[PDB]
DNA sequence: CTAATAGATTAGAGCCGTCA
RNA sequence: UGACGGCUCUAAUCUAUUAGU
């Protein structure tokens, strides 16, 4: 159950790179049928394999398969999610930074912030206020340090809407003048919806607002380019929900979709969700695994 | 009337400066934008997976081919797409315990087990980076 | 024009089956042909590519000729073609990619991409049409005992601080208990219900969010009040019951040209549904569909694991089409009249809904006839 | 400071402490691959 | 100062398949 | 733990009312 992620929560301290396959991936002709029926089978798919496997591999090495240059420079990006650890008062405190985007120049920076701040609290999640306004400095100080100034505009992602005084401490930790905006992003929401004539899906690329204020989307339909769905089923949309902030919907909306297919860990075409919250999920349970670390790294290649 | 608004797909970008949407055909282009090359690696686990893993590591370098080509682009090599050496002739192994001394008999409190197997694992890794001379980039871990 | 006036080198490819190719070999001919006309350097460079194809059984007329090896890898083949190349001092020229990038974008792009034609499609919910203009509270701390609760009662009925949230008339309980009418209907309380869903209504006592909760979870218990009578039962679920229906209890398993019950692994399937209402952007009703398993009818496997592996066993092989039309059909049969569904609500009140889904138009597609 | 004034053994400490920092700094918060390291001393 | 109802709003945690 | 999606089962807490301080 916890063997990757106490293997890999341990070997965290000691700064070394590591990669974990299961045998019946490399070894999938032996384990034929045992009575009549298969165990195992990859031939449709073998060659997609190797597309799995090698780029991964080559960023563990220090190489950058595909970069995303469809970004305003001189912008901010951040994201959130947080667990629950259970451990002994079954408290519902981990929270972990997912990432942030800056253009020093000429690059992109993929180095996120970290440090599982805690919450007496059990079941409400939210945020006390202290520990909001050190959340948002640090991407402060990381901003001035990789940027050599300040910051001029700042976005931020979300899983759940929240209450009022830790975003007023929000504002009351912003340097000048700036603009922060906050956007929350559900998974699942019962909008299903059909095509009337042929036996396809919808298109993907679809929208359906319903107010200024919220929005939809789809991301499982069938590009053209493949001529084949990305789900087996009908798919199901994404909500949409701005909390907070003046920010014209198009261009987030335009964004968070633009942001779906940095995927490093594979290589498929599209994506459901935005890597952000995936990826502070999938870096959460390697925190969570056991606690005794201080102060972690913040490169993404040992945690993945 | 109630109408949908379409999005169209953005572009992500590439070496030389070129630009497409699938990343699978532009790397089979144009290539990643920076040229590491070493990938000596290492490995630890039983001697018939140091034998399968040298066979699917030299088995890459041919082409490979799908069963159905429209949906997923070809891959015709490692070294045909990134322009790096990765053979099965520098391979630093250290050797994995084989007596595995937990049995049928020990089944209770398996989180002791998962203990067991962690703690040799990391000690044989860590015992190997911190005492030899070679220098390893990456470490598979291969187990039943 | 191109193999006498305008060309310089050749790359006759050896495969498998080359040699059967009668094209290949004419063209092969032409340029022996124009070999032996020039008789300057060389024209012709074999490449190999399969490993079946042997270096002795090549082609025939090709044996003199060596090739440089493609059967370990592609990049030192790439690499030494080009160097030979570049070695027989043929003419260069600058490189760029953009070229290569318009080719490839150009010689891919017919059957992809969108296509500027129109399409329709349907939607999951039904809006509301009709509603009584007020509903009415009454409550006198004597009608009822203050200890049973409102599950027992089947007809709109729920407790509250003071005002007894009833869509009926507060004297239609008489079917077990009498003097219902002897409570007096003067000192009753109305509230209307179309300023209320237009939520302009607010008071000290009553907010728009509860009274909202409070239609909602009557018009909800009114659905369930109208389909149990529809004589399609209910199975038990983590969320509400599944409702479906039997073979042989329509005519012959069979409603306009859709089979619903059907078989697999020699068991019995049928298509049921689930239906929740929701308002904020409109007065709609979810209806979500799922696949039921029986042994006869009479029974159902008890294992949640293997009736989820038979479900998708069942549902591979489902599509768009098929799922559209069916769920059609079905609301269509559910349908209890020919143009929408009543809701006797109250004792004589009902509330109507379109049977109708909703629509929606979209100016944006696909190259549509992909066949597969 | 400059001159070795307030403290030789400080002002070597300070320095080390600062290369160290800088170093470790680089080590887990970059994404590139290095090897060697060629210090330069002023 | 504890407990039954009830909606709306949240997270783990397994099983099947991978295009008819 | 080669990765993705689709379902199913389980958990709390917030927000009216009510009975025992
Ligand atoms: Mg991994």
């Amino acid at each position: 159950a916890q063997f990757h992620d106490q293997l890999k929560a341990r070997l965290l301290e000691h700064t070394i790179p590591t990669q974990i396959l299961r045998e019946s991936t490399l070894a999938w002709r032996d384990f034929k049928n045992t009575f009549g029926a298969p165990i195992r089978d990859f031939s449709k798919i073998e060659g997609h394999l190797a597309w799995t496997i090698s780029t991964a591999a080559y960023y563990k090495a220090g190489g950058k398969p595909w970069k995303l240059g469809d970004i305003r420079p001189g912008v901010c990006y951040l994201g959130l999610v947080y667990k629950k650890i259970e451990k002994s008062k079954n408290p519902q405190n981990a929270c972990c930074a997912a990432q942030m985007f800056l253009d020093n120049g000429d690059g992109t920076v993929f180095k996120g912030e970290v440090g599982p701040w805690y919450n007496p609290e059990k079941g409400e999640y939210h945020l006390k206020p202290k520990e909001a306004k050190a959340l948002l400095t640090q991407a402060l100080e990381s901003y001035k340090e990789q940027n050599k100034s300040y910051p001029k505009e700042v976005f931020i992602h979300a899983r759940t809407r929240f209450n009022d005084e830790e975003w007023n401490a929000f504002n009351e930790v912003t340097p000048k003048n700036t603009n922060l905006v906050g956007v929350t992003i559900t998974k699942s929401k019962p909008l299903k919806l059909y095509k009337t004539e042929g036996a396809f899906p919808i298109m993907r690329g679809n929208a359906y607002i319903v107010d200024e204020k919220k929005a939809f989307l789809w991301t499982l339909g069938f590009v053209p380019k493949l001529q084949s769905t990305l789900s087996m089923e009908v798919p199901n949309p994404i909500f949409i929900e701005i909390n907070k902030g003046e920010a014209e919907i198009q261009q987030v909306l335009k964004d968070i979709l633009a942001l779906t297919k940095l995927n490093y860990n594979a290589c498929i075409y599209a994506d459901g969700e935005p890597v952000t919250l995936r990826f502070a999920n999938k870096i959460g349970e390697i925190l969570t695994a056991s606690t005794e670390i201080k102060t972690p790294p913040l490169a993404f290649k040992y945690y993945i | 009337m109630k109408e949908l608004i379409y999005i169209e797909e953005p572009s992500i970008l590439f070496a030389h400066g070129q630009k497409c949407t699938d990343p699978r055909d532009g790397l089979a282009l144009f290539g990643p934008l920076n040229q590491i090359y070493g990938i000596k690696s290492g490995v630890v686990g039983t001697q018939k997976g140091l034998q399968i893993f040298k066979s699917y590591l030299d088995k890459i370098q041919k082409p490979i081919y799908n069963h159905n080509n429209i949906t997923r682009p070809m891959f015709p090599g490692f070294e045909a797409v990134f322009g790096c050496k990765w053979e099965s002739q520098n391979i630093v192994f250290k050797e994995i315990t084989d007596e595995e001394i937990r049995r049928y008999l020990f089944n209770a409190s398996t989180h002791k087990r998962t203990y067991d197997l962690v703690t040799l694992f990391n000690d044989k890794i860590i015992t190997a980076n911190k005492n030899d001379e070679e220098r390893v980039d990456v470490w598979f871990v291969i187990v039943p | 024009k191109e193999i006498r006036e305008n060309t310089c080198k050749f790359l006759i490819v050896s495969s498998t089956a080359g040699n059967k190719r009668e094209g290949v070999l004419k063209e092969l001919a032409v340029a022996t042909k124009v070999k032996k006309h020039l008789q300057d350097d060389m024209f012709i460079i074999p490449l190999a590519i399969d490993e079946n194809l042997s270096y002795d059984d090549i082609n025939i007329e090709i044996v003199r000729l060596n090739a440089i090896d493609f059967k370990k890898s592609w990049a030192k083949g790439l690499q030494d073609l080009l160097d030979a190349f570049e070695k027989q001092n043929v003419p260069k020229k600058p490189p760029d990619h953009s070229k290569s990038n318009l080719l490839y974008q150009q010689i891919f792009l017919h059957d992809k991409q969108a296509i500027e034609k129109e399409e329709t499609y349907d939607s999951n919910w039904f809006p509301i049409i009709s509603f009584p203009n007020e509903l009415r509270f009454h409550r006198y701390d004597w009608r009822l005992p203050k200890q049973f609760d409102v599950r027992t009662l089947a007809f709109p009925a729920i407790r509250y601080k003071e005002y007894l949230c009833t869509f009926a008339w507060e004297y239609d309980f008489i079917h077990q208990l009498p003097k219902t009418e002897t409570y007096n209907g003067q000192e009753s309380i109305r509230i209307s219900t179309s300023d209320i869903l237009s939520g302009r209504y607010d008071t000290d006592f009553i907010r728009n969010y509860e009274c909202q909760r409070l239609i909602v979870q009557l018009i909800n218990k009114a659905f369930e009040l109208r389909m149990k009578d529809k004589n399609v039962r209910e199975y038990q679920m983590s969320k509400t019951f599944a409702y479906w229906i039997e073979k042989g209890k329509l005519e012959k398993d069979k409603f306009e040209k859709i089979k619903l019950v059907g078989k697999q692994k020699n068991k019995y399937w049928h298509f049921g549904i689930s239906a929740a209402g929701k308002l904020y952007p409109s007065p709609v009703l979810m209806v979500s569909s799922h696949i039921i398993f029986t042994m006869d009818g009479i029974n159902l496997i008890k294992s949640k694991s293997i009736q989820h592996s038979s479900r998708r066993k069942q549902g591979k092989n489902w599509w768009n089409d098929k799922w559209r039309e069916k769920l059609l059909a079905f609301i269509r049969f559910l349908s209890d009249d020919q143009n929408a569904i009543y809701l006797n609500v109250g004792s004589e009140e009902k509330i109507l809904i379109s049977n109708k889904p909703l629509k929606f138009f979209g100016k944006m597609s696909y190259v549509t006839p992909s066949e597969v």
